């Protein structure tokens, strides 16, 4: 649950 | 307000003394590897020769569960170039040198930080590596060097176990960043001074990291233009020094007095 996502903002 | 001159001398007094760093494609430019988004030359303006709905899905990982061949005809053209790192990279290993680098953060994906001599500990590949892959079904680990066979074979890599597609551990969009990336939670809020170098600064979470340093800490920028919060939402000690990173890397070994150690860090290394 800690690890984010990576987006494009 | 500062200039890079005050930078320089903030670090020879040692006054910072715990310096992280955060690097994207732009440092990898002068070594001959495209970034992303420059004009003419970056990655997003030259995709139109791929099967790809839009250029940026080669890169997203619904569009690779959905068709992973465009993305591995990509990853053919960057395996076989013998990449060596340039100026800015040695100058984040004299730091290491020094005893003054706590962290590097890198979006890039091309190792070379590794091959500059950063060690292990003290480099976050924020978005992942070539050097390792995972079955996208079993979740089985392999070597990076099997997908690289396959592909530079053009093969799509099929896991030996189960048959699904094994992919790089690269984060694409859409997929969780490492955990090492959580380092970031000590490691801004207690660095005193910190360098951008080289990235636009348009994706997250990685550039959210600009503003967790404290609000008395410099952020010095070296890059072609001001990017992100230094140009939008900027602080009373954020430096620009614009124009070409090797240049601007260059004029501040120069200010602080360590041409000698870069010529011979650069000799031995090449
Ligand atoms: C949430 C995760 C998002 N994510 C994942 C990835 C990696 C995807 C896999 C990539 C596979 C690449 C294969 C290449 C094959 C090549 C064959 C020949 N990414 C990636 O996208 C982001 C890009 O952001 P960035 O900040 O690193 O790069 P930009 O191009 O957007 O900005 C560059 C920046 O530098 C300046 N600049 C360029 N050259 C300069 C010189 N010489 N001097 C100074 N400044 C220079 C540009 O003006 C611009 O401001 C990353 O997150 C990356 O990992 N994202
Ligand atoms: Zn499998």
């Amino acid at each position: 649950e800690a690890l984010p996502k990576a987006t494009g903002g | 307000k500062l200039s890079l001159q005050d930078v320089a001398e903030l670090i020879r007094a040692r006054a910072c003394q715990r310096v992280v760093v955060m690097v994207g494609a732009g440092i990898s430019t002068p070594s001959g590897i495209p970034d992303f988004r420059s004009p003419g030359s970056g990655l997003y303006s030259n995709l139109q020769q791929y099967d790809l709905p839009y250029p940026e899905a080669i890169f997203e990982l619904p569009f690779f569960f959905h068709n992973p061949k465009p993305f591995f005809t990509l990853a053919k053209e960057l395996y076989p170039g013998n990449y060596k790192p340039n100026v800015t990279h040695y100058f984040l290993r004299l730091l290491h040198d020094k005893g003054l680098l706590l962290r590097l953060y890198t979006q890039n994906i091309d190792g070379l930080e590794r091959v500059s001599g950063i060690p292990a500990s003290k480099l976050v590949e924020a978005h992942g590596t070539f050097a390792s892959a995972t079955c996208t079904v079993c979740q089985r680990p392999f070597p990076g060097e099997d997908i690289r066979a396959d592909v530079m074979a053009d093969r799509v890599p099929r896991c030996p176990v189960c048959t699904g597609v094994v992919k790089p551990d690269i984060v694409f969009f859409g997929e969780p960043l490492p955990q090492r990336f959580l380092l970031h939670v000590v490691d801004f809020p207690m660095a005193d001074l910190l360098l951008i170098l080289g990235t636009s600064l348009e994706v997250e979470p990685f550039a959210s990291l600009t503003e967790a340093v404290r609000s008395s800490v410099p952020r010095l920028l070296i890059n072609r233009d001001l990017v992100g919060p230094l140009a939008w939402h900027p602080r009373s000690r954020d430096v620009a020094q614009l124009g070409d990173v090797v240049h601007g890397v260059e004029s501040l070994v120069e200010l602080l007095g360590w041409t000698e150690e870069m010529r011979d860090l650069v000799q031995r290394e090449t």
